[PDB]
């Protein structure tokens, strides 16, 4: 149990294996523990069929243990089952904690371990400089030869992502990693790593950047056992996108380090290239071989690292706590609330209505218009219900994101940890249910004390509102601001929903027009200083911006009216915009839209063999029509028969008349829609 | 009258263009700067249907992005590199969009050429007349003058330079109103008759042009009327076949097929009003339908003047305007393609007749 103070810059997976067991496992877990040098420790710990089964979902032990056969050269086993790895990691993260102690990444941390086994045993917490956390440049790029015929597999699943298909080609058929031109450059200016490779398998130096060490481990098993590591040096983690390229480096690294008799590690990799319809966030979680992470604004990066032991977004919501332990915390989390807020959560629907709010389309003129917010709202109640549900639960979890929460405010990237997060941490509908009840009570309060500090809400979500005034106009919109927070502070404590940080609520603008023609489409303007608000337009594309630009100026207009006059500014401004699009008749990009793989266009077989430009496809398709074209699964430049700008105009259109119709009928209350004659006039420059 | 068939048989739609946009619609939609100006040799892409069939399916394989005479006629595209013909025509140097030609070929059968630019010396300079001889033609009456001056006028790539028709693109804007007139007669014409029935034809066709076209200046005095008489000083004459290109006034500039079916269609209302007119082309001519409007669609294809039918070459006939100013000026553009393509350029603002109904 000799003690040192040491800081781990990466917990990563080493091995799993099963004991004389039938209904638990074994993990042993990588440290790449430094100090004022860098050392290679280990820790076991053991997982339960239960534990593993409540961090997957519900599933078995016996198949957590068989993706044993990733210490190999196939390199792509996630792919078989990507929420099996997302459980394994997290409840090796969730035991390590709970047996050996807390573990943190990059904080100074006094680390035991028992000389006859080597292994970790405790740890706790200490006090000390750290290193300051190191980087390494990784230029990576390959050429994979896959075989366009990736027809085949998104042939099977329809809506796939063309990086899924890539990595599901190169799983089939392995040796193209193998042979596969390759182009790496790592910069950590201490030693610097280029490699020139004609096939990957053919041939400063591999040891100048890391170390191999080999370490001698008795684990309660059979026998002893001898890991082997490459410690990183004078870096913690490479920055850079081509996640087969990472793969094949990574792979014949694995291969050539480990050619020699001794246990071999995981090698497992997680992205949303490895789902099949993709994620909307960028990253390569590397839980496996090499040792340190390869992140894909690094502040942001090393940050969320360091908070959630690098397990996000790998994980998911598995950060906080286990998937089956949340209906558990959610009743526990409603029993502790009022009865009213009790029923107000039994009765909640997504389309249930709390406050009454002005109706599309409405219009209110020159009057103190506001808009306020309470700044991440939904993540303040996640993490302030979820601690009061903690009885129904191990709070280690809880920890991380209460740290998420009270850091928000001051790291940007706090706020979009919360805001993919709270979308995720049930997506488990009890967590929506509660949710949405806390939101409604906190609406009602927004209502009943708006009716007393001068002002009526007209619009929003209770996190996210709106509304009007009945009156110097600046003193009475903070009085309103302070008596509303003070307000849902008061409501909030009553229900025992306790918030680590204290509510504020934000003016985002004092405007004094607004009008509102859908649910979330609502244009602010200001008269006394022009900062108008535009909300509810879709933004697919560049086009789709130039035309909210239109829009904007177009409402500038019509308001500064204050309806015939109206229409007529509305249609020249659609015949400018037309205009000025045809003078961009020919970039293909500019009218690209961008579809989720859950929106409906056939893939041309051409796009199938863009090369390495499909590995870039993880999230969006961003296509052009007509006949729809896959703008980034082709080189550059690119010829192209005129882009359908009729068909992008006619779509753009569309969302401008929902916005004007919706201006004129709520400003004056003509019930004419406002519709453009494209065929009529302005068709012809694309016939 | 002609008014009032300009008032109750035609809904005119037209679009105004200005500044930049003027500009870009121009170069867009009309043939490039270059391709109907004269040239040493022809580049361009010139070959029977189903070697051009072949040369397409090659040209495509370089063509990764997207994807006969439809595809022929939809290969137009510049951006800041060479063109998209460029694969087809192999030339890298081309500029679009460029004519598009039908070619028939003895004994039969039909051919294509899509070509850049092309010397138009080797065409036209058997019947250009010498600026010395117009000017030293004496000859004081315009009708006189344009009768003497049209008395003195004399493989698929040699097939081109024999046989030659432009190929109607809806996708390019039309600055020419190409008539093309099919006199059928049972009584052979006189020369001289035949020549003033075209004086009296331009005046009513010039009217019609003034009436579709209210901004504009079209005055039936000077206005270039370029009238071509295929040949069989008649031609022993006995279907005569002539052909009236006009430009089309500055300001504007015709689009679509339907709106080109109907200029002709009131055209052939103005001329066939013309009691002036029905007095010549009278008494010899069985019918009356003096124009086939059915020749302007996407993809039918026209003759050119200079060019012959496999053979009655379009050689021109100067029915020199009335008060014109530069004789040897108008002389001098029947030679020039410019003057008798569909989609030429064009010789501010502009505004687009895209519609007659």
């Amino acid at each position: 149990i000799v003690w040192v103070e040491e800081s781990v810059s990466a917990i990563t997976l080493y091995a799993v294996w099963l004991p004389p067991a039938r209904e638990y496992f074994h993990a042993l877990v990588y440290f790449v523990c430094r100090n004022a040098e860098g050392r290679a420790r280990f820790a076991e710990v053991s997982v339960t069929a239960t534990e593993l089964r409540d961090f997957y979902g519900s599933q078995a032990v016996v198949a957590a243990a068989r993706a044993a056969t990733t210490p190999a050269a196939s390199p792509l086993e996630p792919l078989e089952n990507p929420t099996l790895w997302r459980a394994l990691y997290a409840c090796v993260l969730a035991a390590l904690e709970r047996q050996t102690g807390p573990v943190a990444l990059f904080a100074p941390l006094r680390i035991g371990s028992d000389p006859r086994t080597g292994l970790v045993v405790k740890v706790e917490r200490a006090w000390g400089p750290p290193a300051a956390p190191r980087a390494a440049l990784l230029v990576a790029e390959a050429n994979i030869d896959i075989d366009p015929m990736l027809a085949a597999r998104v042939a099977e699943h329809p809506d796939a992502r063309l990086a899924w298909a890539r990595l599901a080609a190169i799983r089939d058929t392995p040796q193209c990693a193998s042979a596969a031109s390759l182009t790496v450059n790592i910069t950590t200016g201490t030693a610097l790593f280029a490699r020139e490779y004609q096939t990957l398998a053919f041939p400063g130096a591999f040891g100048d950047l890391v170390e191999v060490c080999e370490v001698g481990l008795r684990p309660r098993h059979p026998q002893r056992v001898t890991a082997r590591v490459l410690l990183p040096r004078d870096y913690d983690y490479f920055v850079s996108f081509s996640a087969p390229a990472l793969v094949a480096l990574f792979r014949q690294w694995h291969t050539t380090v480990h050619a020699a008799p001794a246990l071999a590690p995981v090698f497992a990799f997680l992205g949303p290239e490895f789902e099949v319809r993709g994620g909307p966030v960028p990253y390569f979680a590397v839980l496996g071989f090499p040792g340190w992470p390869t992140f894909t604004l690094v502040r942001g990066a090393a940050a969320a690292y360091a908070a959630l032991l690098g397990a996000w977004p790998a994980v998911g919501a598995r950060v906080v706590l286990p998937p089956r332990a949340w209906p558990g915390v959610a009743s526990a989390a409603a029993g502790c609330l009022l009865p009213a807020v009790r029923e107000a959560v039994a009765r909640w629907h997504p389309a249930t209505k709390i406050i009454q709010l002005l109706d599309p389309p409405a219009a209110v003129g020159p009057v103190w218009t506001a808009r306020f917010c309470f700044p991440g709202l939904r993540a303040q109640l996640l993490a302030a219900l979820a601690d009061l549900g903690g009885s129904g639960l191990g709070r280690t979890g809880l920890a991380r994101l209460d740290a998420l929460v009270v850091a928000a405010p001051s790291e940007p990237w706090a706020g979009a940890v919360l805001e993919r997060l709270v979308p995720d941490t049930c997506n488990c509908p009890a967590l929506r249910q509660l949710l949405g009840g806390v939101m409604a009570a906190v609406c009602l309060q927004i209502e009943e004390t708006a009716s007393s500090v001068k002002f009526a809400v007209c619009g929003g979500d209770g996190g996210a509102f709106w509304g009007v005034f009945n009156v110097a106009a600046s003193g009475v919109i903070e009085d309103a601001r302070r008596a509303i927070e003070t307000a849902v502070g008061a409501v909030l404590r009553a229900n025992a929903v306790r918030l680590r940080h204290p509510l504020c609520l934000a003016l985002e603008g004092v405007y004094t027009h607004a009008v509102a023609w859908s649910q979330a489409g609502v244009w602010f303007w200001n008269s006394r200083d022009n900062t108008d608000h535009l909300g509810g337009f879709p933004l697919r594309g560049p086009a789709y911006t130039t035309a909210a630009g239109v829009v904007r100026d177009t409402l500038r207009r019509v308001l500064g009216l204050t309806a015939l006059t109206a229409r007529g500014l509305m249609e020249d401004a659609c015949d400018r915009l037309i205009l000025d699009a045809f003078n961009k008749r020919l970039d293909a990009e500019y009218w690209s839209v961008r579809v989720s793989p859950f929106e409906a266009d056939p893939l041309p077989p051409t796009a199938f063999r863009g090369g390495a430009l499909l590995d870039a496809e993880h999230y969006w398709r961003r296509v052009v029509r007509s006949v729809g074209v896959p703008v980034d699964l082709y080189p550059r430049p690119l010829v192209l028969p005129p882009v359908d700008c009729a068909h992008h105009l006619r779509e753009i259109l569309r969302e401008i008349e929902l916005v004007f119709t919706g201006v004129l009928a709520g400003v004056w209350g003509e019930g004419g829609k406002f519709v453009y004659p494209f065929d009529d006039k302005m068709s012809f420059l694309f016939a | 009258n002609i008014g009032e068939y300009v008032k109750h048989n035609v809904t005119p739609r037209e679009t105004v263009l200005d500044g930049d946009t003027a500009k870009a619609y121009l170069r867009a939609r009309t043939y490039a700067p270059g391709a109907l100006t004269p040239a040493p040799a022809y580049c361009g892409a010139v070959d029977s249907a189903t070697k051009m069939m072949g040369r397409l399916a090659d040209a495509e394989k370089l063509l990764v992005p997207r994807g006969r005479l439809l595809r022929l006629a939809a290969t137009e595209q510049q951006g800041p590199t060479p063109p998209a013909i460029a694969a087809l025509i192999r030339n890298a140097a081309v500029q679009t969009p460029l004519p598009v030609y039908r070619i028939s070929m003895v004994p039969t059968g039909q051919a294509f050429a899509a070509l850049a630019w092309d010397d138009w010396a080797r065409i036209t300079r058997d019947a250009r007349l010498a600026e010395a001889v117009v000017s030293a033609e004496a000859h004081p009456d315009h009708g006189a003058l344009g009768r003497r001056l049209t008395d003195r006028i004399r493989d698929a790539g040699g097939q081109m330079y024999v046989n030659r028709n432009e190929i109607f693109n809806g996708a390019l804007a039309i600055t020419n109103i190409i008539l093309d007139l099919d006199i059928a007669l049972k009584e052979p014409v006189p020369f001289r008759r035949l020549h003033e029935a075209l004086g009296h034809f331009r005046r009513g066709a010039l009217a019609a042009v003034q009436l579709l076209f209210p901004a504009a200046r079209v005055d039936p005095d000077a206005y270039p009327c370029y009238f071509f008489k295929s040949a069989c000083p008649v031609c022993s004459c006995t279907k005569i076949g002539l052909r009236v290109c006009m430009p089309v006034p500055a300001p504007y500039v015709v689009h679509g097929s339907l709106t080109m079916r109907g200029v002709a269609r009131v055209i052939q209302q103005a001329v066939l009003l013309d009691r002036d007119f029905v007095e010549a082309i009278g008494s010899y001519v069985k019918n009356f339908l003096l124009i086939d409007t059915g020749v302007y669609a996407h993809g039918h294809s026209l003759r050119l003047p200079y060019f012959a039918k496999i053979c009655g070459r379009l050689l021109p006939v100067f029915v020199i305007p009335p008060a014109c100013k530069d004789v040897p000026a108008f002389v001098a553009a029947h030679a020039d393609p410019r003057r008798f393509h569909f989609h030429a350029p064009p010789t501010r603002e502009i505004r687009v007749l895209h519609s007659l109904g």
